[PDB]
């Protein structure tokens, strides 16, 4: 009955690789003008996960979000399977011998590019080989969401370009500024991490630890886990920090900070700063004109701290004015001097606001070229529109941020006929024929190796090793003597507030058909398949809307923002933490796509619409309204004049968490330094144990003579040498949120649509719960906690003992391990845990799933059936394979042989998971440390993951109340 | 199920005498490591590292006879005695692994190095194109020792 | 309902009992939905935190459970005989040995 599905294995032996295993390639990962470090694994030459690189120091062997989605962009259905023309697919042969001729007999012939911005020297190198020919190259890197704003403040700060590092284990005290340092949306994600952790690690009674003074106008991941956080309108915050330094020395400054002389946040810091002079950091966000950076750069240097914000000279890149080039580029549009227009990795119709108008130009122009990925917007408008490769097939070069100087491995052949990678491409307008990447980018090097061995002892040891080493800029010194002090009178006022901020889980729209990040909950508020606009009860309140639910599933009313009479609506949510007259509304989430496989249609009778989610079309239709062409190009964050219209349309939006505010319970129990230093035995104090009884853990039950941990059957085999378990530093987690998203990939699993997930089910096996604690509301003050969660793999385990059909069991070392087949599913699996993690394979998600993102469930574990739970398994998978390659040669599993999906990708190294009962592994010292938080330890259930509380460090007094 | 218990009960006694002159040696080195490292480094959780095991490997030991007189008692039950030589040979192979984790420690810190003679030290699954594991299990069997590791450490 | 069923000598009229028997069973389709449900939500976690809302089948089901309690009750109910006939006519009645 059953099918005879065959076997076809190769042809030609590639030597190196081998069928069943897979084998770690070291590629790169560009965006934002940057290229994070990556590690894949690549089953049989097939990418399946990405990890990190644990050679490169600046990464040290790790990944954010943004990274794992990225992956799923690879193997996305809809991506560019044909070359279209004029919007019709009609031909790539054609288009060779047209764009050669095109190039080679053109002469002066008048170009632009709109790139993504280079960060690479292949790109900026080919760039000149390019402009050697045609005259006048306009070469504007259109940045996602304008000018970085990090970096133009500084080139006259400085003098010259100039890029940061900011370590932070040097450094202590941190006065944010909006700075999300900690935030997937901005760069260097990790060493701004990491050493930031590092200074919330304690593993003593008592340490020197950060004490940051976030002071955000937008409520934002890196105000969570923080300390003394204030909520104050951007457009404003050069008021604040003008107040500010006026109250550390600096200068006068009194004028725009007006009303700060004196405020309890301000003057509480400055004295703690100028107290912390080798330690001390002043940050600065994205949501201001760029007199705050040189602020960051007056008071930094001021401060006496320059090996704490660690500083480097990027390669002569000032010129990323937006205003300067994109308008300047439609200005010769608009007179037919400009021709071509070659676009590479963007969609400037989507974004790229109407105040400097780019379609009115876009449609002037013939020889229209976009390179592409998707076909949003801009394809459709073209009259030629190329594939696109993704990194994965390119041989692209790439700078890590502001550092060393890596290189992609190309993994997989490209998936599609014609993809045409960019840089040959922008090659192939250099009046030759297609060149080989691989010999193109390898003609650079030897320019510019800077390595005394050659290529075939450097380049094998460059491809391997990820990274070329010594690479990395020289470090300037101060340069700044008070010279970028005359642009202040910008804080402007008047209006709500109307700021743009990319959400951790997209960035400029760029990976909107990523059901793995675009069904990923931002870390402030649980939202999934929805662009927001997070604003203040108290405006609320005084507006007219909510967030109403009389079903768990969050009605939303609406606010139609008018901007210049470009108007749009979009549900309203409400947060406690913003301030008045401000939103956040989030970019991405409102980019058309369009189709090439069909909808999909089956009988009524079978459900087709709530399980294809790739089905309706593809994912980035109408999952929320457009936001980009809104703003003001000027000082391109934030806005003002939004005549906001409550009207009608108030439809659903969709959350996990659907809820918040425990009531009092003990679910983090967060502590003071203070308390700290005086009871280190306070994760049990909330739930202590007994009158005379024994410790928490190890609690005798009923049952110790005939308990199975002393029977043999749960105690012979090769594993019980080694118990598992999984501690979390919660004192460094955040809402990173990568947590999750290495779960998705590891150990494969479907998406949920917005249909589906309204009801509440959502196949995240690892919830990454936020919660709010404030003072019994005293001024509704937040004071945010994350805590991931999840099975922590239980001994008395009541799941276990209720699967009638024995599809659970305490499997050896603390394991509890899940079997999706002998389930059959009558859910009482997830009704007893106190945690409802046993999350359920509802509909046949996997069944409509199609013949793309296939390649990227991988090769390793159990893909899951309708009628069956599942849940964490600690990433078992990689237990198996590690004991099995322990098994065959007679070992112990070292402390790092192994490492989990929550692990390897959270960039906090929070997650240790190395055995337990193996007294030298980073978890029994982080088990053994002081606060051992067992979460509702109190049911007698003595779980492993005994992980640990945050210790959020307020400040002595210095008048802080 | 070939003949019954009463054929295993001779291998499982051969693993319980095993341990027997295990106690021996454990308890033996336990003088020998306050012997070597009296302060040659911290020591103050590090020796106490290696006596925890030790109050759960005597434990073993009053099981293992409770273990096997619970087999001897009744031979006829085939499905007890290779569970409980499962059981003893992990209980056992364990503490024998415990022991070296805790005792390699002691090398990495008088020498400088943990030695190359640490374990088996293969590599990963796609390091078998180069090194299967098969050379590797005849280089950890033939050179590591299992319990004459801090002994090894006299001769430094 | 009950508190309110004891007035007239157990209420023996027999009108009542229907709009009553009615009555007094829907509080038992809540009783399971209340206590299975109701503390099913917010156990242990404000994150398993969710209001339940049954699909337009849910009430298809509970309604073809009448149905096919009905249809099949109804079907051998005209087969077999309704009363214990055996027994009535043994009990209560003549068939005492004291006459
Ligand atoms: S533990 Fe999870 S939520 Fe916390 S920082 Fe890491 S990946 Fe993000
Ligand atoms: S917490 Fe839930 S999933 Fe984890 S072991 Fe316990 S019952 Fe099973
Ligand atoms: S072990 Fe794997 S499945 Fe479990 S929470 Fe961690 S990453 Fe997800
Ligand atoms: S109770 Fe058991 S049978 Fe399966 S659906 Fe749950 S593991």
């Amino acid at each position: 009955r059953r099918p005879v599905e065959k076997i076809l294995p190769y042809v030609r032996q590639p030597e190196e690789i081998i069928p069943g295993i897979p084998l770690y390639y070291a590629t790169a990962m560009p965006f934002r003008g940057s290229v994070r470090p990556l590690l894949v694994e690549s089953h049989e030459g097939r990418p399946t996960k990405i990890e990190g690189n644990p050679d490169h120091p600046l990464s040290r062997g790790a990944t954010g979000v943004f990274e794992q989605a990225s992956l799923l962009n690879l193997y996305d259905p809809d991506r560019s399977q044909q070359v279209l023309r004029k919007g019709e697919p009609a031909s790539w042969g054609d288009f060779v011998q047209f764009a050669r001729s095109l190039a080679a007999e053109a002469g002066t012939k008048r170009l632009a590019v709109l790139c993504e911005p280079s960060s690479s020297p292949t790109l900026a190198a080919l760039r000149r080989e390019l402009e050697r020919r045609y005259a006048q190259v306009r070469w504007v890197t259109y940045r996602p969401e304008g000018d970085d704003h990090e970096a133009l403040g500084l080139q006259q700060a400085f003098g010259r370009p100039v890029r940061a590092r900011y370590r932070f284990s040097e450094a202590r005290v941190i006065v944010s500024l909006d700075a999300d340092f900690l935030g997937p949306t901005d760069r260097n994600f990790v060493e701004n991490t990491r050493e930031f952790a590092a200074s919330r690690r304690m593993e003593r009674p008592e340490d020197e630890i950060s004490r940051l003074y976030v002071i955000e106008s937008t409520y934002t991941v890196t105000g969570g886990m923080a300390d003394h956080r204030l909520r104050l309108r951007a457009g404003d915050i050069p008021a604040f920090a003008a107040a500010l330094a006026a109250e550390l020395g600096v200068g006068e400054l009194r004028e725009a900070g007006a009303r700060f002389a004196g405020h309890p946040y301000v003057v509480e810091i400055a004295r703690d700063l100028r107290a912390a002079g080798a330690r001390g950091v002043v940050l600065a966000g994205e949501t201001q004109p760029p007199a705050v950076h040189a602020l960051c750069a007056v008071i930094n240097d001021l401060l006496g701290s320059l090996g704490r914000t660690v500083i480097l000279h990027a390669l002569d890149e000032p010129a990323t004015a937006q205003h300067a080039a994109l308008a300047e580029l439609v200005q010769a549009m608009q007179a037919g001097a400009v021709d071509a227009l070659l676009l590479l990795n963007v969609n400037p119709v989507y974004d790229a606001p109407a105040a400097l108008g780019f379609a009115e130009a876009l449609a002037q122009v013939p020889e229209v070229i976009h390179l592409g990925l998707h076909v949003d917007e801009t394809a459709r408008r073209s009259t030629w529109h190329l594939p696109s490769t993704h990194y994965l097939e390119a041989w692209g070069d790439g700078r890590a941020y502001d550092g060393t100087l890596s290189v992609i491995q190309p993994l997989i052949a490209p998936l599609y006929e014609a993809a045409h990678s960019p840089l040959e491409v922008l090659a192939l307008l250099a009046t030759g024929e297609e060149q080989s990447a691989y010999d193109l980018v390898r003609n650079t090097w030897r320019r510019l190796l800077a390595g005394r061995g050659a290529f075939e002892q450097a380049w094998q040891r460059v491809l391997h090793d990820g990274f070329l080493p010594d690479s990395g800029y020289p470090t300037v010194s101060l340069r700044p003597n008070r010279q970028a002090l005359a642009d202040w009178p910008q804080a402007a006022e008047g209006g709500l507030e109307v700021v743009f901020r990319l959400d951790p889980t997209v960035l400029d729209g760029s990976f909107a058909n990523n059901a793995w990040a675009q069904e990923l909950p931002d870390p402030i508020t649980k939202i999934v398949w929805d662009n927001v606009a997070i604003l203040s009860p108290k405006t609320a309140a005084a507006l007219g809307v909510k967030a109403e639910y009389h079903k768990g599933v969050y009605i939303a009313d609406v606010i139609e923002l008018s901007l210049d009479g470009r108007a749009v609506e979009l549900p309203v949510w409400v947060l406690p933490g913003h301030p008045d007259d401000s939103i956040t509304v989030y970019l991405g989430y409102g980019r058309e796509i369009t189709s090439t496989r069909p909808e999909r249609k089956t009988p009524f009778f079978d459900l087709d619409d709530y399980t294809d989610i790739y089905g309706h079309g593809a994912i980035a239709t109408g999952v929320g309204v457009n936001v980009a062409p809104l703003r003001r190009p000027d000082n391109t964050w934030v806005a003002y004049g939004a005549q906001v219209r409550k009207t009608g349309r108030t439809y659903k939006i969709v959350t996990t968490q659907d809820h918040g505010s425990m009531v009092g319970r003990p679910l983090v129990r967060l502590a003071t330094v203070e308390e700290f230093r005086k009871n280190p035995d306070f994760a049990k104090e909330a739930e202590p144990p007994l009158e005379g009884l024994e410790p928490w853990d190890q609690y005798p039950t009923l049952w110790e003579e005939n308990h199975p941990s002393k029977q043999p059957a749960f105690q012979d085999s090769d594993y019980y040498r080694n118990q598992w378990a999984m501690v979390i530093d919660l004192n460094a987690c955040t809402g990173c949120n990568a947590c999750i998203v290495a779960c998705d990939s590891e150990n494969n699993i479907p998406m949920v649509g917005k249909n589906e997930v309204g009801r509440g089910r959502e196949m995240h096996w690892l919830r990454i719960d936020r919660y709010f604690v404030s003072d019994e509301a005293h001024a509704d003050d937040p004071q945010i906690v994350v805590q991931p969660v999840p099975c922590m793999h239980c001994e008395n385990a009541p799941c276990e003992s209720v699967c009638p059909v024995a599809a659970t069991v305490h499997s050896p070392d603390g394991l509890n391990e899940m079997v999706y087949n002998r389930c059959i599913g009558t859910r009482y699996c997830s009704n007893n845990c106190p945690y409802k993690v046993r999350r359920f394979n509802w509909f046949n998600w996997v069944k409509t799933l199609p013949i793309q993102v296939q390649m990227a469930q991988n090769p390793d574990v159990t893909v899951r059936f309708r009628g069956v739970m599942e849940k964490c398994t600690y990433c078992v998978q990689r237990i198996r394979e590690a004991q099995r390659q322990a098994n065959i040669e007679k070992r112990p599993l070292r402390d790092g042989e192994v490492k989990t999906a929550c692990q390897q990708a959270c960039p906090a190294e929070a997650i240790t998971f190395g055995d337990l009962n193996d007294p030298n592994n980073a978890v029994v010292k982080q088990r053994q440390n002081a606060r051992r938080y067992e979460m509702l330890a109190a049911l007698n259930v003595k779980p492993r993951t005994s992980y640990l509380a945050r210790i959020t460090n307020p400040n002595p007094r210095l008048l802080e109340q | 199920y070939p003949g019954g218990v009463a054929l295993t009960l001779a291998q499982i006694e051969a693993a319980s005498e095993q341990v027997a002159q295990d106690l021996e040696q454990a308890l033996a080195e336990l003088e020998a490591l306050r012997l070597l490292a009296r302060r040659d480094e911290t020591l103050a959780p590090y020796v106490a590292q290696y006596e925890a095991i030790l109050e759960a490997h005597q434990q073993a030991v009053l099981e293992f006879e409770h273990w096997k007189e619970q087999v001897a008692a009744h031979p006829g039950d085939y499905r007890r005695a290779n569970r409980t030589l499962g059981a003893i040979t992990a209980r056992h192979e364990a503490l024998l692994q415990q022991y070296a984790d805790v005792a390699w420690a002691v090398a990495q810190h008088v020498n400088p190095a943990l030695l190359a003679r640490a374990y088996t030290s293969s590599g990963p699954r796609f390091f078998f194109y180069v090194v299967p594991p098969q050379y590797a299990r005849q280089v950890n069997e033939q050179a590591v020792p299992p319990l004459q590791v801090v002994r090894y450490l006299a001769a430094q | 309902f009950p508190q309110f069923f004891w007035i007239k000598k157990l209420r023996r009229n027999i009108p009542f009992m229907f709009i009553a028997s009615i009555v007094v069973n829907i509080g038992m389709w809540f009783e399971r939905f209340v206590i299975t449900i109701t503390s099913l939500h917010r156990d242990y976690l404000p994150s398993s935190w969710d209001y339940f809302v049954p699909t337009w089948v849910d009430v298809l089901t509970l309604i073809g459970s009448f149905g096919l309690f009905f249809t099949l009750f109804l079907l051998f109910l005209r087969f077999v005989p309704m009363v214990a006939i055996a027994e009535v006519k043994g009990v209560l009645p003549e068939a005492d040995p004291h006459f």
